[PDB]
């Protein structure tokens, strides 16, 4: 699978 | 723009409204309203701008996936255009809603921001959305897209190792260069550099921190680890 | 209308797609524009659009519950106008896509269909629509509303049960007069006695089925258990 | 909680 980006704020 | 008979605390008021309803269709336009106001933006109304334009543009990368997919399938009976129609339309549409973006930032959010963290964020914002256009991008423009993305994430880049700590969560959210790198630019082992060094230096640092700090910035750490378990 | 060079066959064949996509804003505009060509449909091409029109409905119920829940915490300082105002928005959207729909029935979905299965599948779904519009009724129309409903309803029932077997799952689906008697109609009596009355005849009847269709209809008897059980 | 209506067909 896709690599992890930087997630929702909150 | 479409919003410009209301006032710029309202449009505020109703963008956390529609983030509680999960209605960020709505959220995106009375943040787009608030920005033409012409005044600078606060923390807290920064981030409401980027959890409302990344769960909207994150609905169209979702089904451009799906669409295209198909589209692949159906070459290695033929159904038609219908396929190649459709999978073009959302493809239209997402490019549409990151060039409404990256044109708030060019008029006149980056100019006018002269702190190290407003700076750095909307520097950051801008690479984020060059990429986005580059994962569906496939002409002679590709190679330009993929430049411009990395201009303004070493902008960035430079900026916040000069002026912010290690452990920072902006600072930190340098995950998103190394997977640049890695999914896009063809360059996995600098994508693996990247995410290592910043973890050390950032683990190294947290013995200064708050309960509250530590926490923010572990979570972020965890991701860079994941990756890395990922691509060796 | 909207959709009115394209052909009726590359409509349904879109509609599929964006069914997969999770993406049913186009969906019911693929399907409003298939019914619009003028020819009855299919069995396969009615589920389509229930399927779409209820996805979009869906979002709006849900959203319009969070706003008026906040509106009345706001009752028992005050923020403004602004809750009054945003809730006001999203329900007249939602009273737009219920009439919407209800013209398409009218118009002239349900006087071109003579067989049972076709009759009661739209009398059903504009019982439905009107249901979902008293939700959200206050006025002086508001018994209005509650009664055409209830007459839609009641005409399917009495094709139904001369018409077609106690497990069709069309026929099951009973169900929702049930929640229509308990949730809106307060007669919470009336909708306990029809689901044990339901529940009761397709029972006695499964061992006329094959393992396929079995399945279909047990399905939505564990519906009308699990609404017996949290109404007792 | 609120009642169980009837659910979509796929």
């Amino acid at each position: 699978d896709r690599s992890s980006s930087a997630p929702n704020v909150h | 723009g479409a919003m410009g008979s209301m006032e710029r605390a309202s449009l505020i008021q109703k963008a956390k409204l529609a983030e509680q309803a999960e209605r960020y269709e709505d959220m995106a336009a009375f943040m787009k309203g608030a920005v033409e106001k012409g005044e600078e933006l606060s923390c807290e109304e920064r981030n409401l701008l980027s959890v409302a334009y990344k769960n909207v543009v994150g609905g169209q990368r979702a089904a451009w996936r799906v669409l295209s997919s198909i589209e692949q399938k159906s070459n290695e009976e033929e159904k038609g255009p219908e396929v190649r129609e459709y999978r073009e339309k959302v493809e239209t549409e997402l490019q549409g809603v990151c060039d409404t973006v990256l044109g708030l930032l060019d008029s006149h959010l980056i100019k006018e921001a002269g702190d190290a963290e407003s700076r750095v964020f909307y520097l950051k914002m801008k690479g984020d959305y060059y990429r986005y256009l580059a994962e569906v991008a496939t002409g002679d423009d590709k190679k330009r897209i993929i430049d411009s993305a990395r201009s303004a994430y070493q902008e960035a880049m430079d900026i916040s190792k000069k002026e912010m700590p290690p452990t920072n969560p902006i600072r930190l959210g340098a995950l998103n260069f190394s997977v640049f790198h890695y999914e896009i630019a063809n360059s996995p082992e600098e994508a693996i550099s990247l995410a290592k060094t910043t973890f050390d230096e950032a683990m190294a640092d947290l013995h200064t921190l708050s309960e509250d700090s530590y926490k923010d910035s572990t979570l972020i750490m965890q991701l860079l680890r994941d990756n890395l378990t990922l691509w060796t």
